[PDB]
């Protein structure tokens, strides 16, 4: 999680992606799966956006710009989120609770599919 | 807590992206940098010289509220600091996050 | 209004910047040798010949400009037609044409 | 036999010996409107009893020396009868210049040393060659260092080697003291009353006032309130040098929110200048000069060094200078770095207790060591070899 | 013709479902239904059991240097910190277990169905 300073795809289709996070506890640079780089497309991540990366399943949200840039322009229809405090890379052990019918419905029916059934669904 | 922005329109200019606009109040004018998004949303909602209008910052949410030269001007500050107070209910909150544009449901049933 | 150019506004902002850098601002009280510029002019200084006065500037600042009201200093959300000076408020509006807008009191 | 330390700075002079303790004494001469015919030099100042309407004859401009015929005559004092008594003939003399010092200058520098006073031998150094200097004898583990020079014309940050000056990587800044107490003038002006000749006055406001704050757009909101929630207002009292010797601040408990006082004290009530003024050298575009502030200047020029190097350049920042002892300073100048520092390079700012006179100190230090002699430039040489040999030796 | 309704909700409502990832488990490890028509009973009951990685394997290959470069076809220390480094195979150690704890993870589960049987039962 941090604020993005820099989106380089490395070619070879592209390789890797590297990109660098900035939190008020310092910089961190990271070598991101090539697949990671559509969803940070789709996300439309730029420089200078607060964005948080799962590193198990490459989930991007781009959750606003920092309050760095806000003063940019003088008018935007952009949401400014202050620099994330703690470090760039975060780990929390968790105990969660499901139940079988959690598991059961979500097995019922697909999710996300970029096909024309599956967005149709 | 929102920024409301109300005024009338006096200049936009937009170039190939990059532009500008001007409002006006009773009191005061004003000449504003805009940005990608917000120009975007201006030109999504057509707005000309002479439309009184008001915008919520964060979101380019633009409705045009008449024309002046029928609705009179705005009188005090430009850019205006809201509160603005939602009681939702408990159904609405239960059928806003049960689907993608699930609020849909709470006018046409469908829930 | 009128409506002062891109020229006059980099004047401006270039003599106000330099009054910063000025010694005194009244004139000696008993009333009756080279400069900076004379000293840059005789160095003949050339950018990118080794490290020097000139390329030891600082560049621009990554973050962008916050601006702040002419008149209290107080952070601006409006931007003066006339002359671009920013303002936050319509009292500051009237005090800033009533001094500074266009002629410069 | 002695040797004499000087830091021939555009504000104060640090001028002492090294066998002895250091002296701070402004580097120009005054005039003022209560004198007819009589210019105070150097340490004078403190004669004069109604400092209000001062006149600043200056041998600095813009941070270099331009002006000779009043540092002839500051020197003249300061190595007089009254001061000093250098004996010249016998003494060595650690004068410090200017970064990108211009070689005409250079050239009188050594012309007047070597035959106007004849001093045994000279060296010229810089300021931050000094601070390193002091800093590596602190710190002998220590391999490389920052420097931050924060002073009155100027703010350079020079990253030092063990014995050696990163020509390349030295970034200026242009906003120091005098740009400081210029524009608070300028703002006590605009606002409340006409300070533009009492230039005196405001700069001991700022040094006793402004500060630093952590939190910027917190304190703006805070200063914008009215009544007890503006704790960052305070009235000053400004001196009128016949009852109020000195400026001081109104106790809290004492403030009185209407501004009106039965007491006739000329009151200056700052509120946001307290923190704006000292923004202007972690925001230079703050006011309007497009030029990165210090902790993206610090992390620039370190960026600029090679990679094996870097971590240690984030581990030894060491501030110096004048506007160093602002409140917050260091802490400000610590968070910035550190949110612009990669997370696996530790981060350590430094602020000595007395960062007027490090420089003084590492002049004292290297003038004790054994291999002085050899750094100099003696007059005997000079008269032969002396002009180019004076650019050959001292690294500026 | 009538403008739209606009409905206007509390910014706090559109975010009543969202949980951080630091306050969820992963989902994909009971995700059955989302293996069909990608994932084959080759790949589960056949090839992952013979060429899964293990972690001396990986730990071999991250040591290793890099391999020598593809042959073109032919027609026939002052600097020196220690903390810093320890750091830095500690952090090149957690990458290589996030690695494989990854690998096995996101290959574990098998089809119900899988590739093969639905295209035998699916007729013309
Ligand atoms: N307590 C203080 N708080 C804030 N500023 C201070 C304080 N004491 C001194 N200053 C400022 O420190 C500056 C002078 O610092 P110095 O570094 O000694 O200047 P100088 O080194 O003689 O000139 P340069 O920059 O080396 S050419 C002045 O601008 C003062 O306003
Ligand atoms: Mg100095
Ligand atoms: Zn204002
Ligand atoms: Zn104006």
């Amino acid at each position: 999680e941090g604020e993005v300073t820099e989106l380089t795809p490395c070619e070879t289709t592209i390789s890797h992606v590297i990109i660098g996070l900035k939190t008020a506890k310092g910089t961190k640079q990271l070598k991101l799966d090539p697949s990671i780089f559509e969803s940070l497309q789709k996300e439309r991540v730029e420089a200078g956006d607060v964005i948080y990366i799962e590193a198990n399943s490459g989930a991007v949200k781009r959750q606003g710009r920092c309050d760095t840039y806000a003063t940019e322009f003088d008018l935007e229809a952009e949401e400014y989120v202050p620099l994330p405090k703690g470090d760039v890379h975060k780990k929390k052990e968790i105990i969660q609770d499901v139940t079988l019918h959690d598991l059961d419905v979500a097995n019922a029916r697909p999710q996300g599919g970029q096909d024309i059934l599956s967005m149709m669904g | 807590e929102t920024e409301i922005i109300e005024g009338e329109v006096v200049e936009i200019q937009i170039d190939r992206k990059v532009g500008k606009l001007t409002l006006k109040t009773t009191e005061m004018e004003t000449i504003y940098d805009l940005g990608t998004k917000m120009i975007e949303s201006l030109t999504k909602d057509k707005v000309q010289a002479g439309d009184v209008i008001t915008i919520d910052k964060a979101t380019g949410k633009i409705s045009k509220l008449g024309r002046s030269f029928f609705v009179q001007c705005p009188d005090g500050e430009l850019q205006k600091r809201k509160e603005v107070v939602h009681t939702v209910s408990l159904h609405e909150i239960d059928v806003i996050n049960s689907r993608t544009q699930g609020f849909l449901a709470l006018f046409s049933g469908d829930t | 209004r009128r409506v002062l150019d891109r020229a006059a506004r980099q004047r401006r902002i270039n003599r106000q910047l330099e009054a910063l850098e000025n010694d005194n601002f009244q004139d000696d009280p008993h009333a009756g040798r080279k400069n900076f510029q004379a000293l840059l002019e005789e160095q003949n200084l050339s950018v990118a010949e080794g490290p020097n006065y000139l390329t030891a500037c600082a560049g621009p600042p990554s973050r962008p400009q916050r601006p702040f009201c002419a008149v209290c200093g107080f952070p601006s959300p409006y931007t003066c037609v006339s002359c671009g000076a920013r303002y936050c408020t319509v009292r500051c509006l009237g005090t800033h044409q009533e001094t500074r807008c266009l002629k410069w009191t | 036999m002695t040797t004499l330390v000087l830091d021939n700075g555009a504000y104060n002079a640090k001028i002492g010996y090294s066998h002895e303790n250091v002296s701070v004494i402004p580097n120009c001469q005054f005039r003022s409107k209560t004198a007819r015919l009589k210019t105070f030099t150097a340490n004078q100042i403190d004669e004069i009893k109604d400092p209000s309407g001062l006149f600043y004859i200056l041998p600095f401009q813009k941070g270099y020396l331009v002006n000779w015929d009043v540092q002839r005559q500051v020197w003249d004092y300061l190595f007089g009868k009254e001061m000093y008594q250098v004996d010249f003939l016998d003494t060595n003399i650690i004068i410090t210049e200017p970064y990108f010092n211009f070689t005409s200058i250079q050239e009188s520098m050594n012309e007047i040393l070597f035959e106007e006073y004849q001093f045994q031998a000279v060296l010229r150094v810089n300021a931050g060659a000094l601070s390193a200097h002091r800093y590596f004898r602190d710190n002998p583990s220590e391999l490389c260092c920052i420097i931050v020079d924060s002073g009155y014309s100027f703010t350079h940050i020079v990253p030092y080697c063990r014995s050696k000056k990163k020509k390349e990587a030295i970034i200026r800044i242009n906003v120091g003291g005098k740009l400081l107490t210029n524009h608070l003038k300028e703002i006590i002006s605009y606002r409340q009353l006409h300070v533009m000749d009492e230039t005196h006055v405001i700069n001991q406001v700022k040094e006793d006032v402004c500060y630093v704050s952590q939190d910027f757009y917190r304190d703006m909101d805070i200063a914008k309130l009215k009544g007890e929630e503006n704790t960052v207002m305070i009235d000053y009292v400004l001196p009128d040098f016949s009852t109020i010797k000195k400026g001081f601040c109104k106790p809290r408990e004492e403030m009185v929110l209407s501004g009106k006082y039965k007491s006739g004290e000329q009151i200056l009530r700052l509120a946001n200048e307290r923190f704006a003024v000292p923004e202007i050298l972690f925001n230079p575009s703050d006011i309007g000069i497009q030029e990165m502030g210090i902790p993206e200047a610090i992390v620039y020029s370190i960026q600029n060094l090679p990679e094996e190097m870097q971590p240690h350049f984030f581990k030894n920042i060491v501030l110096t200078g004048g506007n160093s002892l602002f409140p917050g300073f260091r802490d400000r100048v610590y968070s910035e770095v550190r949110c612009l520092t990669p997370t696996d390079y530790d981060v350590s700012v430094v602020l000595p207790e007395n960062p007027i006179t490090y420089a003084w100190e590492g002049g004292k230090l290297i003038s004790e060591n054994d291999d002085f002699e050899d750094m100099v430039v003696t007059r005997e040489d000079y008269e032969e070899n002396g002009h180019s040999v004076c650019e050959e030796k001292f690294d500026i | 013709i009538t403008p739209g309704i606009c409905f206007s909700t509390a910014s706090l409502v559109l975010r009543a479902t969202d949980v951080h990832p630091l306050q969820r488990i992963d989902m994909g490890r009971f995700d059955l239904i989302g293996l069909e028509g990608r994932v084959s009973r080759y790949e589960a009951d056949t090839f992952l059991p013979r060429h899964r990685l293990s972690r001396r394997v990986l730990l071999e290959v991250a040591t290793a240097p890099d391999p020598p470069p593809r042959p073109k076809p032919v027609k026939m220390s002052p600097f020196y910190l220690d903390s810093l480094e320890e750091k830095r195979k500690r952090q090149r150690s957690e990458r290589l277990e996030r690695i494989f704890q990854l690998s096995e993870a996101h290959g574990a589960l098998a089809p119900v169905y899988g590739t093969e049987v639905l295209d035998f039962c699916t007729l013309p």
